[PDB]
């Protein structure tokens, strides 16, 4: 409870207050959207994204008890690896949702007639299976492995040579490749929206800024959580501001539905 | 030509005297003393989803339980209200269905829109498959009403500014109902099938005779093109709905006027009329997404029967007056019904 | 409508056969389809039922684990794998269709029939063998373990009429209403358990044998069957 | 709670809804376009190149499904049906240049040209067709290259300034049809010249579509 | 046009032959079959949830 802790307990408790109501709200506009007729694939990623972001916010009241114990000492046991596998698989199927619906994004604008004809929810329904199974499968074996042999804070010299190249894999093939195809799909699609003489500066520039406001929210939210697993593998130790890089990394689980369903009706 | 026309002018001046004699008292005055309704809230016991574009007709079977659906993607739905089936997916012939309807036998179902076709289907057939009984052809313009009388005779009103009685076995109309000037939107058969009204575009609602074959009264007030007409359940009457965003409720024996169900915080067109068993509410279906119920003895809402995303195109209550479907151009049925 | 079977014949225990019935004339593709055979101076019994787009393949408890039946939609035929035919399988088997929707009329139609020579509800009828004169009413009675009355309102009974050398004919399903094509004469009734069918001005081509099926329960038991004696 | 015959109804509904979903991911795959043209003006020329009320003419161009429905064979009241129509991909308006001097038969007082006109102003800013694009098609440039030799423009616009050339007289036209459009923040009405036997209306009809499905796209994702 | 015209008016002297009643003798079997008929509405009188089909 010094400082920086209380710093993070009032920037948790203000993310949950202003991250829930937006999301049941979301959440239910999405669902309804799924109801009508002919959903698009980006809708389901679109409710896919949301409900990760919801289940992480329940998950959120651990995290905030926990720093209230100075982010440590967890009074109960059995439950920190299940809230902190939950938290960690959210943020990462919160990732490649992102990555997903970038996807889409760069293929309504830059392959439109392809785009139409497989238009289709069975391939939104994939790409989120796909997602969801690349995030919590993966923290699923890990935690498996972890147990064929606080709240994951503080370990042992011996527990961190397993520990390091596992953060390692999860920056590199797991986070890395989203953000790589996040990147790159929503340049080409800035770039292919600024070079369209269909629509002129009062319409598009809402949709280009969109774009690049998404793509730093990615990059800010994301962004620190993930290098702090190369800086924590090049130092050989479990680096001190993971706190606040979990933070900026639940931060986007609130400022979803701010770009993704509050900027349509705002 | 000027002595027809002032004959005509003093003619349609001697009508409207007549009409004025007859109206000793107007109905709202005289059923100023009865208990109103209260408040008529409804919920939607069920949702028939499935349909994939706006739905402009739907008519309960004569059991109450099976109603059909046209819509704009091509499918002709007949489902079942009691449990939410789909009993048959008849694929249209042309996807511009504006009209629909059920016979009084079950048997045959009818389509009809910008073809100008009137198509009757067998539903009970050998085959098991729902086939196209007959196309009916004969029209120059968009079919916005087709009503059964039998299984062998159906009414169907037109852009043509006429309506047409047709022999289904033969496929001609035996009898052809001219005399209106602007597009007929849609048509009521009385409960005797004996009489049969037609809202025009040209804000007048013409009483017809199908055994003669010659319209018996014309009625005027509106101040747009009737969108909907139903019958009273008696048949001494018929409520007529237009883009006025105004009700109104003829009689036939009065021939003039009775009463206007208007509210100055609507705005929006009628598209669907419809009233109860009893002929007290007035179901109503409004562009603004609502189907607000009016007293007819009243003309005062008593409900609003918001649950619709798009405009209520179309709606109907069953014969039992046990619900009151509410067919909407966002390709949802609600089955709105009453609870205790 | 015209279902025509092939594939019968005698076999040798413990061999294998294959039956095929030919749908012509009905959309076969929107039917579900029924197996019946009939032992030889015997009744009826269910044997096994596919449904329309295939998800639904009940057996009878007798054949279940050892008969497969497949439906060949784009073809229009039905098939029955025949595995390790016992001494009890012989017997005449029928093709029968049937569409399941809100005021159906399912088993409608039967195969013209093929011979082979190698808890459940229970429908018992007190008469065997009822002699009869044109002109005269009579009243056949079928029973049932419990009560046929689900909860929607529908009595699941269906009747059928077996003339010699003809295959069984539809007269009264869900025991209140009539099929296509029958004579008004046949008018079914009965309660969940209080169970009956009268037929008013019989003729020469009203006898046969009478049998009543219970749907209530897929195992879809028949009945002792009533023979009409001229 | 379900009995035998009533679990096989709802596989019977089940089966029914399949087919349903079937046929409206397919039907959303093809192209609706409206060919709303004036009176007996074009809607003969064009349809030739790209293959008793509505009839529609169904062609395909890039992989792409387009149906075509020609409205104007009915005589009753445009508003009445035509939110039927509200939805469709874009509206091919088809106007005559050789129209600039003929007067309408039925009335002998308007002139052809201004008939065009008077139906383009309601249809623009119709209350249905405020997001769905227009296809301005401006067809029988042919006989517009004679014509305008014999009598010059000032017969339909006495307000016109130019010579008879045929650059800046077909110019003008276009910039008369650019005005009626209210509504020029979510449609941008797309123009076209045509002779009778040029084959680029098709490419022209399909780049029109393209721009109006990024905008459809871009709708569902979340832009724009 | 001016036989059409004739016809129209033909029409309106037949109309105008027509016997009318009175509203207030009009008015009151209107709202006659409103009071006998009240008992048989569902959606008037909404019916208990036992007889009530959809549930
Ligand atoms: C293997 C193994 N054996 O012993 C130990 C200790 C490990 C071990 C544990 C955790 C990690 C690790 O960094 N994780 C995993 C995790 C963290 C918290 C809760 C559940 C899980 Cl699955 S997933 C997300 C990631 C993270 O922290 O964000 C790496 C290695
Ligand atoms: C084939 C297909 N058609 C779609 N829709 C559309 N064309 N309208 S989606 C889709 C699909 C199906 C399965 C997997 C993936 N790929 C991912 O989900 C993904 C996400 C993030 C990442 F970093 C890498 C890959 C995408």
């Amino acid at each position: 409870p010094d400082w920086k802790s209380s710093l993070i307990l009032m920037a948790y408790i203000i993310i949950f207050l202003t991250g829930l109501p937006a999301n049941l709200l979301a959440l239910r506009a999405f669902v309804g959207r799924i109801r009508q007729p002919q959903p698009a694939p980006v809708h389901i990623l679109l409710l896919s994204l949301t409900l990760a972001d919801l289940l992480l916010l329940l998950l959120l009241p651990f995290k905030i008890i926990e720093a209230a114990s100075n982010f440590r000492w967890y009074l109960p046991k059995v439950v920190c690896a299940l809230t902190s596998f939950g938290f960690y698989s959210s943020i990462y199927c919160s990732t490649w949702l992102l990555a997903g619906i970038s996807i889409e994004r760069y293929l309504g604008v830059a392959f439109p007639v392809q785009y139409k004809l497989s238009r289709r929810p069975l391939y939104g329904v994939i790409a989120a299976l796909v997602a969801w199974v690349m995030s919590f499968g993966h923290c699923t074996i890990v935690i498996i492995v972890q147990y064929l042999n606080t709240c994951y804070e503080n370990f042992t010299d011996n527990q961190l040579d397993v520990v390091l190249p596992v953060r390692l894999e999860l920056c590199l093939v797991l986070f890395f490749i989203p953000m790589a195809v996040t990147i790159f799909c929503y340049w080409r699609f800035v770039w292919i929206m600024l070079s369209q003489p269909l629509v002129g500066a009062q319409r598009r520039r809402r949709a280009v800024g969109l774009a690049v406001v998404t793509l730093l929210n990615f990059l800010v939210c994301f962004g620190p959580y993930n290098v702090s697993h190369l800086v924590g593998y090049h130092q050989r130790k479990s680096p001190w501001w993971r706190s606040i890089a979990v933070v900026f990394s639940s931060l986007n689980a609130s400022l979803d539905p701010l770009l993704f369903y509050f900027s349509s009706s705002v | 030509l000027d002595q027809l026309r002032q004959e005509a002018e003093q003619l349609k001046n001697q009508i409207r005297d007549a009409r004025k004699a007859c109206a000793d008292a107007t109905l709202s005055q005289i059923t100023n003393n009865i208990d109103p309704v209260g408040r008529i809230q409804m919920r939607t016991r069920r949702t028939l989803r499935g349909h994939l574009a706006k739905i402009y007709a739907m008519h309960w079977g004569t059991d109450s339980r099976l109603l059909v659906s046209a819509s704009q993607d091509g499918k002709l739905i007949i489902w079942d209200s009691y449990t939410t089936n789909k009993v048959h997916a008849i694929p249209l012939r042309s996807s511009w269905v504006m009209t629909c309807a059920y016979a009084p036998s079950g048997n045959y179902v009818a389509c009809g829109g910008l073809d100008n076709i009137c198509s009757i289907y067998n539903l009970k057939t050998r085959e098991g498959n729902v086939r196209v009984s007959r196309e009916l052809a004969g029209h120059t313009g968009y079919l916005s009403c087709c009503r059964f009388l039998d299984d062998n005779q159906i009414v169907t009103s037109s852009g043509d500014t006429t309506c047409a009685l047709w022999d289904i076995e033969t496929g001609q109309q035996t009898t052809t109902f001219t005399g209106h000037t602007g597009d007929v939107m849609s048509l009521s058969l009385a409960p005797d099938t004996r009489l049969f009204v037609s809202g025009a575009c040209d804000a007048s609602a013409k009483l017809w005779d199908v055994r003669e074959g010659m319209c018996r009264q014309t009625f005027t007030g509106h101040e747009s093109d009737i969108n909907a007409i139903c019958f009273f359940p008696n048949g001494n009457a018929f409520a007529t709905g237009s883009d006025d965003a105004t009700c109104r409720l003829f009689d036939l024996r009065a021939d003039q006027e009775l009463m206007t169900y208007s509210h100055d915080n609507i705005i929006c067109g009628i598209t669907s009329v419809s009233f109860s068993k009893s002929g007290r509410l007035l179901l109503a279906g409004y562009d603004d997404f609502n189907c607000n119920v009016w007293d007819a003895l009243k003309a005062d809402r008593a409900g609003v029967l918001a649950g619709h995303d798009n405009r209520v195109s179309c709606l109907g209550v069953t014969d039992d007056g046990m619900a009151v479907a509410t067919g909407s151009w966002d390709s949802f049925l609600k089955i709105w019904n009453g609870s205790s | 409508v015209q279902l025509v079977e092939s594939g019968g014949g005698l076999v040798q225990p413990g061999g294998s056969r294959k039956l095929s019935c030919s749908a012509s004339g009905f959309a076969f593709s929107s039917f579900g389809m029924h197996w019946v055979r009939q032992a030889p101076e015997k009744g009826l019994e269910w044997v096994a039922y596919i449904s329309s787009g295939s998800g639904t393949i009940y057996y009878a408890d007798t054949v279940k684990g050892r008969f497969t039946i497949s439906r060949d939609d784009p073809k229009n035929t039905l098939f029955l794998q025949m595995t390790s035919l016992r001494s009890e399988d012989t017997a005449m088997y029928y093709c029968v269709r049937s569409i399941y929707y809100y005021g159906s009329s399912p088993f409608d139609f039967w195969g013209q029939g093929t011979t082979l020579t190698v808890a459940d509800i229970v429908m018992t009828q007190a008469t065997s063998s009822v002699p009869v004169t044109p002109g005269e009413s009579v009243s056949i009675s079928c029973r049932s373990s419990k009560s046929l009355l689900h909860s929607n309102g529908n009595t699941y009974l269906y009747w059928f009429l077996q003339r010699p050398g003809q295959s069984p004919q539809l007269l009264i399903y869900r025991m209140s209403n009539l099929a296509s094509g029958v004579p008004d004469r046949f008018s079914g009734s009965g309660s969940g358990t209080a169970f009956t069918l009268t037929i008013s001005r019989l003729e020469a081509e009203d006898v046969g044998v009478y049998y009543c099926m219970q749907h209530l329960e897929y195992p879809l038991t028949f009945g002792a069957g009533t023979k009409l004696e001229l | 709670t379900l009995s035998a015959e009533d679990k096989a109804a709802v596989e019977r509904s089940k089966m029914i809804d399949r087919n349903l979903r079937e046929d409206g991911e397919k039907a959303a795959r093809e192209v609706k376009l409206l060919l709303l043209g004036a009176g007996e003006s074009g809607k003969n020329t064009i349809v030739k190149q790209m293959k008793t009320g509505i009839v529609e003419t169904h062609f395909t161009f890039k992989d792409l499904h387009f149906k075509m429905f020609d409205v104007g064979a009915q005589r009753s009241e445009r508003k009445k049906w035509i939110h039927c129509f509200e939805g469709v991909t874009a509206i091919i308006f088809c106007v005559a240049l050789s129209d600039y001097d003929l007067v309408l038969a039925e009335d002998e007082e308007m002139n052809r040209m201004h008939a065009s006109m008077k139906l383009f102003d309601s249809i623009c800013n119709n209350k249905w067709f405020t997001d769905t694009s227009i296809i301005l098609f401006l067809n029988k440039k042919d006989l517009f290259e004679e014509k305008i030799k014999k009598s010059p423009l000032t017969i339909c616009y006495p307000e016109y300034a130019g010579s008879n050339t045929y650059e800046e007289a077909a110019a003008y036209i276009q910039c008369q049809f650019e005005d009626l459009n209210k509504r020029k923040d979510t449609k941008e009405i797309y123009t076209h010249f045509t002779c009778s036997t040029d084959t680029k209306n098709v490419q022209f009809v399909f780049d029109a579509v393209t721009d109006v499905i990024i905008k459809n796209n871009l709708k569902d994702c979340g832009l724009f | 046009s001016i036989a059409q015209a004739r016809k129209l008016v033909e029409q309106l002297k037949m109309e105008a032959n027509i016997d009318r009643i009175k509203v207030s003798k009009a008015a009151a079997d209107l709202m006659a079959y409103c009071e006998a008929h009240a008992k048989e509405d569902p959606l008037l009188t909404p019916v208990p949830a036992s007889e009530n089909p959809f549930r």
